[PDB]
């Protein structure tokens, strides 16, 4: 465990042999260093004699208590699960390093001494916010934007691929990025090819669901969250939609904008804050970019800012061409004539209309997909 | 050539390792405990030492005393009250009340004298670590900066020569201008530099959902801060925690002004803080409460604009001294063209403008490099640029 | 029974009740505004009565209250939402101040600098008696507290308070006081002992707080 | 959040003729010298496009034949107040058949400066030199965009004009001539300005007691760019 970091040569030579052979002799010397300590004092076993004397030592009704001050010399404050707490001592198997305020550790059952300390079962929210697999597809899925997909590389990914470009240039990455737009552009969708391409610990949140009922919950949750994606590794935060926090009043929040302010500013906190950062990123995206406070958007707590403007139909028929690209498409269709048809269509919109003219087939039960399909097709997605 | 005679000599002893280690013990991966080989002080002496002589030793506390006699007062968490007494250990002089004692299971009878609750997320916002912000990193400003450590750290430092001529120093300055001026930027130089307890406060962490809630934590957070001889606390975005008083009809924004008005009783009268030394900064001042603006508080009063040329052509020397460029360029130019800009603008358009030598295949900037930082973090973001209507903070 | 002080908060409110804290040899008893104030209920209402019972039993002794708009906000009516709680230990305030049962063992010095806030019920007649505001200092007062903050200074003779309290008009008595530490601190920076008259007149554009914004082009 | 335009500041000034200081900042430069042998005058022209082109673009326009100007700030308001110089010069010159001197041309536009209101709108956003000769030699002004105007003898005003300023107080005196002035002028210039110097990134003109007000072109100009 953790012996020998080096192996620098890498190769086949009497430097990579000689490395071995002088921890080889090292390690024999462990060997038979410890092996004279049984053959002239057997006196135990020690694989589990002075094992179970800790074992004898701490008796099996063992009651999970939680800390809350520190005296060094094996003493503390500790509180029980009643609430009425005591000043019991704590033992030499307790190996005093894991312990901070707050923690869970193992107290006797009679004097309720500190026995041992106990390793937390996670957390709910840390699953609940933490997306586990990629979603989808990489970006050869997207098309037709090809220039932000660039500066969503250059800010996030190749940060993490070649940390060797930022050092010969004498130079940190840009931190925050934003995505703003029409509705419908590809905005969550261009995070899934993210999300897709990343090793790092990704977080995703919606804006809406930060607002509380509770007074503070909000400023709470987002203490907590970035206390959670700090405490992971090089994480990548993303926030949807986050004019939400400003368009829509609920009267589940007690208070009123002036509690929602009160949230932007704790948020506005840990954009910004005093306290070493770390590795993580954040990526945001909204389609009300107007609307929002300018003070979070201000370089130091966003560097890019990234419009998606409305498809062109060049672009478009390439859409065409990957919302239909594994389907039986009967010849009967001519996508040019379905590019026209709105002027300014969405890609939600001609996968809207795919997958409901594939409907449309489904009904009757055919396996080919024909031109009327989306004759009424359109009618039915874009008309109501 | 001895291809595999290097490897499984490399690997044999790679194991070697792990097959006589397990023969030491430093197995059974456990549940919260400690190295088998470690704990051997308590193994057959404070295994029936620190165990079998050793008490539980129940802390309680003290309600009071009363006249000629011990005849103490307890109290306990949930349940009911005694009569106790001390221990033969102890004096009767730091038995005073309101204290929690140390207490034994059975005869009910004072053992120590304990220090008194502080609340722990009070005590996660003492920071206990310096960043590394360098009073050389805030250059354009460097009045601004005179003008705080003067207050600061000068009594701190040498608390003679206020004395020697007969002046109590100011303990009060709040610190404002528009958001990325360099305020925080600036609070992380005073607390590389110093060496007391340094305790932040950001004020939205005072929102609490119960009533009186944080206004006891302020009480709490002056109460170890009072602890202390000299204490520095400090203050971000308080703004939150109060503009001012405006009730009328429903009572709207109560609870926060209640809050409020405990941190001005902490701050003035009644034997006050005493060597306890406060900042705050806000981004809006023209917010705040006229009685929380009063002097005796909040005397010094420093301002952040942007930099006339040369403060700015200092601040292009501070972020752009460390990155490979163009050697001939200059940044006086580059000022010109930045006339309303934050330094935190100026740290962009140097870490975008290395992203320009990092696009095709460069190893350093050049100035046209810099103009193509200049329209599009200036220009072409000028859109949103956050500050004019924080120029009137509004 | 019962005094009120008002006014600007500058004024100078916390400085006579620790004057007379020096001055009367008696049971002298202070409050917080936000201290009648708990998570749970009720509890500041068993606080007012125990301070008040107390105070009860001391027979000379005075009781002191800062900002009691913490607590003394008017009451209103509205659905859905508003607090209570706070109006409860208000109401005990009033009765148990005044009203079933009173009498005359405990004085009343309250402190505050907005009235419009206060439900007017404890503004009646005799529950708070006598209201009084505290002005703005005219000028020779201003002189005066310049004076009594100038004393344990190293003083030259280039003093005119006169000109320096009618060159500083609008100021209170912690602005007047905060003159006198800024110019306590200029002549540290200048490293002289004595002070002279400029050193004042620019602690007064220290205190006055001026944005700087290149102004040589008037007159 | 709205104020009125006519608001005054805390400070005691205004808002918006105070932004209009900071908006003549961003012009481009320019430099006239006031010397009794007679007043030089350059700009530059901050050339964007090469398919610009470059004269239709100017900061030197006159008023008479021994009245110059130069401006900066804004650009498209400035053309007014020109035509209201002129017209004022040929009022006077219409009443009194006498050339109006330049000290008076520059208070009757310097009264017309703070005018705007919300009766009978904004301010102005140009910075203004005054090049003449007079019955006094050479005379050389500089006004505000508060309508506030003094006489110079070397004024720097543009984007470098402080910087300019410094450089420019330990190179002037009294007794200086033109030839050395226009030399001294551009090689401050040429320090300031962004693109390599030539023969189309500035222009010039002086005003002589002997001529009239002449403006420079680009035959006899480059001498000095080469000896410079
Ligand atoms: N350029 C595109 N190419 C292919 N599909 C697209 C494109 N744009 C949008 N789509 C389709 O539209 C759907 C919506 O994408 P997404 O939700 O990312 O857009 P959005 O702008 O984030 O939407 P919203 O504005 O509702 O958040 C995606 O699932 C995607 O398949
Ligand atoms: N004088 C300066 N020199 C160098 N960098 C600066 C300066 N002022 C600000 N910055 C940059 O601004 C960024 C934010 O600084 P800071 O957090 O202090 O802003 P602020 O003035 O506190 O406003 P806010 O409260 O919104 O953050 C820092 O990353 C720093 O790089
Ligand atoms: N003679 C005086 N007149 C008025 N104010 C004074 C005088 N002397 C000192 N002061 C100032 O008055 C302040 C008293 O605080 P105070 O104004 O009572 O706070 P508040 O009124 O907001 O409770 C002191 O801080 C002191 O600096
Ligand atoms: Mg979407
Ligand atoms: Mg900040
Ligand atoms: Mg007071």
């Amino acid at each position: 465990a953790s012996k020998l970091p080096l192996v620098t040569p890498h190769t086949q030579c009497r430097l990579k042999l000689l490395k071995l052979e002088r921890i080889k002799d090292y390690l024999l010397m462990e060997e038979e260093f410890i092996r004279n300590q049984e053959q002239m004092k057997p006196l135990e076993e020690k694989q589990e004699e002075e094992r179970s004397k800790v074992d004898d030592l701490r008796g099996t009704p063992m009651s999970v208590g939680t800390l809350e001050e520190i005296i060094d010399d094996n003493h503390a404050i500790v509180s029980t699960s009643v609430g009425s707490e005591h000043y019991v001592s704590i033992l030499s198997f307790v190996d005093k390093d894991l312990l901070e305020p707050g923690c869970s550790v193992l107290l006797n059952h009679k004097v309720h001494a500190v026995i041992g300390v106990l390793m937390d079962d996670t957390d709910p929210l840390v699953t609940v916010m933490k997306v586990e697999k990629a979603p989808q597809e990489t970006y050869a899925d997207i098309g037709g934007l090809d220039n932000q997909i660039q500066e969503i590389k250059e800010s996030v990914e190749l940060p993490l691929t070649h940390p060797e470009y930022y050092e010969e240039m004498g130079i940190k990455p840009p931190k925050g990025v934003i995505l703003y737009g029409p509705p419908g552009t590809g905005k969550t969708l261009l995070a899934k090819a993210v999300a897709n391409q990343t090793s790092a610990t990704f977080l995703r949140v919606v804006g809406s669901e930060l607002i509380q009922k509770y007074l503070g919950d909000g400023p709470k949750l987002v203490r907590e969250l970035f206390r959670v994606a700090e405490e992971h590794a090089p994480s990548i935060v993303f926030i949807d939609e986050i004019d939400a926090i400003g368009t829509k009043r609920y009267d589940s929040n007690s208070g009123g904008e002036r509690e929602i302010q009160r949230t932007m500013l704790e948020l506005l906190n840990q954009l910004d804050g005093f306290d070493s950062r770390g590795d993580v990123k954040v990526i945001m995206a909204t389609n009300r970019i107007e609307t929002l406070d300018p003070a979070l958007i201000r370089p130091g707590r966003i560097d890019r800012k990234i419009e998606f403007p409305l498809p062109d139909e060049k672009t478009k028929k390439r859409i065409f061409q990957i919302h239909t690209s594994r389907m039986t498409l009967a010849d009967d269709v001519t996508l040019d004539d379905l590019i026209m048809a709105k002027d300014d269509l969405s890609g939600a919109d001609i996968k809207a209309i795919c997958t409901e003219a594939g409907l449309m087939a489904l009904r009757e039960r055919r396996m080919k997909v024909t031109n009327e399909d989306f004759k009424k097709s359109k009618e039915n997605v874009l008309y109501k | 050539t001895y291809s595999r005679q290097i490897k499984q000599v490399e690997d044999d002893i790679q194991q070697l390792l792990k097959k006589i280690n397990e023969l030491t013990g430093i197995k059974e991966s456990d549940t919260g405990l400690a190295p088998p080989a470690l704990w051997d002080l308590a193994a057959d002496k404070q295994t029936l030492q620190s165990e079998q002589p050793l008490q539980v030793a129940r802390c309680t506390k003290i309600i009071n005393a009363d006249s000629e006699d011990p005849k103490y007062i307890i109290n306990v968490k949930q349940f009911a009250k005694f009569v106790v007494d001390l221990s033969d250990q102890v004096a009767p002089t730091d038995i005073e009340e309101g204290m929690r004692v140390g207490v034994d299971r059975n005869k009910y009878q004072i053992h120590i004298p304990l220090p008194p609750k502080i609340d722990p997320t009070v005590t996660m916002m003492q920071v206990e670590e310096k960043p590394d912000v360098t009073y050389s990193d805030v250059g354009g400003c460097k009045e601004q900066i005179e003008k705080l450590r003067e207050v600061v750290e000068t009594p701190l430092l040498h608390p003679e020569r206020f004395v020697n001529l007969g002046i109590e120093p100011p303990k009060g300055v709040l610190l404002f201008g528009p958001p990325g001026t360099g305020k925080t930027l600036c609070a992380r130089a005073v607390a590389n530099r110093t060496d007391a307890c340094f305790i932040r406060v950001i004020g939205s962490e005072l929102v609490q959902k119960y009533v009186g809630e944080g206004a006891r934590m302020v009480r709490e957070l002056f109460e170890m801060a009072r602890t202390k001889k000299a204490c520095l606390i400090f203050f971000d975005e308080i703004d939150a925690i109060g503009g001012a008083r405006f009730d009328d009809g429903a009572g709207g924004d109560n609870e926060v002004q209640r809050t409020m008005l405990e941190l001005i009783n902490q701050l003035d009268g009644f034997d006050p803080r005493g060597n306890i030394k406060v900042l705050m900064a806000t981004n809006r001042p023209d917010t705040l409460d006229p009685a929380l603006m009063r002097p005796g508080r909040l005397d010094r009063k420093i301002e952040f604009s942007l930099p006339d040329l040369e403060g700015r052509t200092h601040i292009f020397k501070i972020h752009a001294r460390s990155m490979s460029v163009e050697r001939d360029i200059r940044f006086e130019l580059l000022a010109r063209l930045c006339p309303n800009s934050t330094g935190a603008e100026i740290r962009s358009v140097c870490t975008e403008a290395g992203m320009f030598a990092i696009r095709a295949r460069r190893k350093i900037a050049t100035e046209k490099d810099f103009l193509e930082a200049v329209n599009k973090v200036i220009k072409s973001y000028a859109k949103f640029s956050a500050t004019p209507r924080y120029m009137t903070y509004n | 029974k019962g005094v009120l002080m008002y006014g600007p908060p500058g004024t100078g409110k916390t400085l006579l009740a620790r004057a007379c804290a020096a001055q009367t040899k008696a049971t002298f008893l202070k409050l917080a505004g936000p201290q009648l104030v708990q998570m749970f209920i009720g509890d500041g209402a068993k606080l007012v009565r125990d301070a008040f019972a107390l105070a009860k039993e001391k027979a000379p002794s005075i009781i002191f209250i800062d900002e009691l708009d913490a607590i003394g906000t008017k009451r209103f009516d509205s659905e859905k939402a508003g607090d209570r709680e706070v109006q409860r230990t208000m109401l005990e305030l009033l009765n148990q101040l005044d009203g079933f049962q009173p009498n005359t063992q405990v004085k009343v010095i309250a402190a505050t600098n907005r009235v419009d806030i206060l439900d007017p019920a404890l503004l009646r007649s005799g529950r708070l008696d006598r209201k009084i505001e505290f002005p703005m200092p005219n000028e020779e007062a201003r002189a005066r507290i310049m004076q009594i903050h100038s004393r344990k200074m190293n003083v030259s003779p280039d003093v005119n308070y006169e000109e320096l309290a009618r060159c500083t008009d609008d100021f209170n008595g912690a602005q007047c006081k905060a003159v006198c530490v800024e110019a306590g601190m200029i002549a540290l920076r200048r490293g002289a002992t004595e002070l002279t008259h400029e050193d004042y007149m620019e602690g007064i554009l220290e205190v006055q707080a001026k944005k700087k914004a290149n102004l040589q082009y008037y007159a | 959040y709205d104020r009125g335009v006519n608001t005054f500041s805390p400070e005691g000034r205004l808002f918006q003729v105070e932004y209009a200081i900071e908006a003549i900042k961003l012009g481009s430069t320019a430099i006239g010298i006031q010397t009794s042998e007679g007043v030089c005058l350059a700009v530059e022209k901050r050339i964007t496009s090469p398919l610009m082109e470059p004269s239709s673009i100017e900061k030197i326009v006159e008023i008479d034949a021994h009245i110059g100007c130069a401006m900066s700030g804004l650009i498209a308001d400035a053309k007014t107040l020109i035509d209201k110089a002129r017209v004022e010069t040929q009022n006077h010159w219409f009443t009194y058949n006498e050339t109006m001197t330049v000290e008076s041309v520059t208070q009757a536009v310097s009264n017309l400066a703070l005018q705007f209101g919300e009766e009978d709108s904004r301010p102005f956003g140009v910075a203004l030199l005054f090049g003449g000769v007079d019955e006094k030699g050479p005379q050389l002004f500089h006004m505000d965009p508060s309508g506030t105007f003094v006489q110079c003898d070397a004024r720097a005003i543009g984007s470098a004009s402080e910087g300019a300023q410094s450089s420019l107080q330990e190179v002037y005196h009294k007794s200086m001539t033109l030839k050395e002035a226009i030399k001294s002028s551009l090689i401050i210039l040429k320090q300031v300005m962004e693109e390599k110097l030539n023969a189309t990134n500035i222009e010039l003109a002086t005003v002589q007691p002997g001529q009239n007000f002449h403006m420079f072109t680009k035959e006899e100009l480059e001498e000095v760019i080469k000896d410079i």
